[PDB]
């Protein structure tokens, strides 16, 4: 899983 | 007051009985609720330190005033357990509250009334009005994408932003987002604050369809919530929440509409041969097709193939079959639109034909 | 016989699928035994002690063989296809592929020579009776079983033949519950031992419907057919206790009250009862019962009842839960309680039915 | 708690 960029 | 007592019907009790349990599930005192009479009110309140329940009860016969606290679970079995019609009479006899109806007798334990918590006083900033109906589908459309226990605290919970003519909420878990505004017919100064998962969930379970409007007040610490006879309050999460105007893919180049059942039955059929712990699937997308596949460590394979609307560049891209699937669940509409870019970048998918709720979901590695 | 593939629709798949999985550690386990020979797919599920067979007609073209798949799996995808939805089964090399539509599945498999069967075994009794007249029997005693008694016979049923009547019994210790039932046919007597996840499945497979349920009971084993299951149970060793033996001799105070009115004020007394122990004290006089419960705190419940009750007076204390269970699988108007002394059990009846009884041994309060 | 006489 990749993160969001938040 | 110093001896409490009350007499209601069963049927005016039990709803708010029900209702202000719900912040209920350490100190002993929380697992009580706080009994208050006075001047015709019955006041019941229970509260978990950061959000407290309150319910007013009209009480239109004789009654003296005062106040207790009695076990929260007890109390509504014994009134649950009365037959329709029941009068239910209360009152405190030294520590112990009595409850008697017909030939029936309860006397429970209390804790003082002057030691139940409360919540420090505050002033609204911003005060509104909306259907409970608007309030339950804000909430509805973004709940599932909170985070639970991350450590960005801020995510644990969901943003309630006031913006022009609109309420908005916004919820993420830094994998996917759920964002969703709905106008309110009233100019609204500019707020934004982050409610607590525990205080979103008792809101949306205080939202009873019917037509009681819903009246909300906002403070820079706190948020209170005013449907029908019942008030809502809870603490607010004291973070900077992210700001999904830059979290939406910029410039998506690829464009994908689908029937929302369709594509949500071959998501769950594609699912059940998912890896169990990463639940990946991968799509991939070419001239009005869509392909998903799943693959598990047993080398098990899933395979779907739908016509869909489709006329960018092929790719392939990876996701969380569950992420997707909630989001198709969020939606219950006729068709669904994907918004992509690249097998690196985020997604955004929405209903076709409404611009309301935008959904964004990050893909796993292939 | 080494080329398995079968076509059928969705509809005629679902509940045979559901059904074999109720027995569902081991790998094997996990999967359903597939058998296609002669316009018969057969789909079995085991759990080593019990097995439960499903037959489905094959109407198109087939080829014979046998394999074994996920059940899990298998059911959650024919259930996720559409209804009416067509579908293609066949074993390629060690595979079974599922095709629908354009929706395709690859599942793992595990050799049918290798699916585990109950031994050979010869039926000793046959009947005949009602799906109705089964549930009724199981739903009312079922509750009274032991489940993990150190008595293994007690952590089951009994299924007793006598005269025209079926009859099941069932104790743990504490209470026991007995029902019987006429069903129409002159019997032989017998009585075996069902394990109690062997009751719970017998149960699943009753429908409601009118297809009846055809019993057969060897020495070691109970066979059940409803339509087109088949379902088999190992029984359980021991001499189970002689209810005729349980029930008070000679009950000498007949109390009689609303079942409702009854089961209520014991469920609101119980609110109020050691958590542990459970107990309540039942005071009876004169056209009257009181029950009240107290607990470590020193809350008190009071239920005070009008009843129909002329007897001597008396006090007797029960653990509620076992009341409650009577009292909930009793379904009727009037319940009937007949009461000897303080130590002594109590039987517990519907007022207007004899078909089931009910004893509940006391507690010392 | 009693026990049937079994």
């Amino acid at each position: 899983q990749a993160d969001l960029p938040l | 007051g110093s001896h409490m007592k009350f007499t209601v019907e069963r049927e005016h009790l039990l709803k708010p009985l029900q209702q202000v349990s719900g912040p209920l599930g350490t100190l002993p005192i929380l697992g009580n609720l706080l009994l208050q009479v006075a001047d015709g009110t019955l006041s019941l309140t229970g509260t978990d330190l950061e959000m407290e329940m309150v319910a007013r009860v009209a009480l239109v016969q004789p009654h003296e005033p005062g106040a207790t606290t009695v076990p929260a679970r007890k109390f509504f079995d014994i009134c649950r357990g009365l037959p329709e019609g029941a009068e239910i009479a209360v009152q405190l006899e030294g520590e112990r509250m009595l409850v008697r109806s017909g030939r029936s007798r309860f006397s429970l334990s209390t804790l003082p009334a002057a030691d139940f918590p409360n919540l420090d006083d505050w002033q609204s900033e911003v005060e509104f009005t909306l259907p409970q109906a608007t309030m339950k589908r804000l909430i509805e459309a973004t709940q599932f994408s909170m985070a639970h226990q991350d450590v960005r605290y801020y995510l644990n919970g969901m943003l309630f932003e006031t913006e022009g003519e609109e309420l908005r909420t916004v919820a993420t878990d830094g994998h996917r987002l759920a964002v969703c505004s709905m106008p309110i017919g009233q100019s609204l100064p500019s707020h934004s604050v982050i409610v607590p998962r525990k205080g979103v969930i008792e809101l949306m379970r205080m939202l009873d369809g019917g037509d009681n409007p819903l009246r909300v007040q906002i403070g820079s610490n706190n948020i209170r919530a005013h449907v029908g006879d019942f008030i809502f309050t809870s603490k607010l999460v004291d973070g900077r929440f992210p700001d999904y105007r830059r979290v939406l893919p910029k410039n998506p180049d690829k464009h994908l509409e689908a029937g929302c059942d369709l594509l949500k039955q071959a998501f769950a059929r594609a699912a059940i041969l998912s890896n169990e712990k990463f639940r990946g699937v991968r799509l991939y997308v070419s001239e009005n097709q869509l392909k998903i596949t799943a693959n598990n460590p047993e080398q098990e394979e899933a395979e779907e193939i739908l016509d869909v609307t489709y006329s960018g560049a092929e790719m392939e891209i990876g996701f969380n079959v569950s992420y997707v699937l909630d989001v198709l669940n969020a939606l219950k509409c006729e068709n669904v639109r994907m918004m992509l870019t690249d097998s690196v970048s985020s997604v955004q998918i929405e209903d076709a034909a409404s611009q309301s709720a935008a959904y964004v979901v990050m893909p796993m590695r292939l």
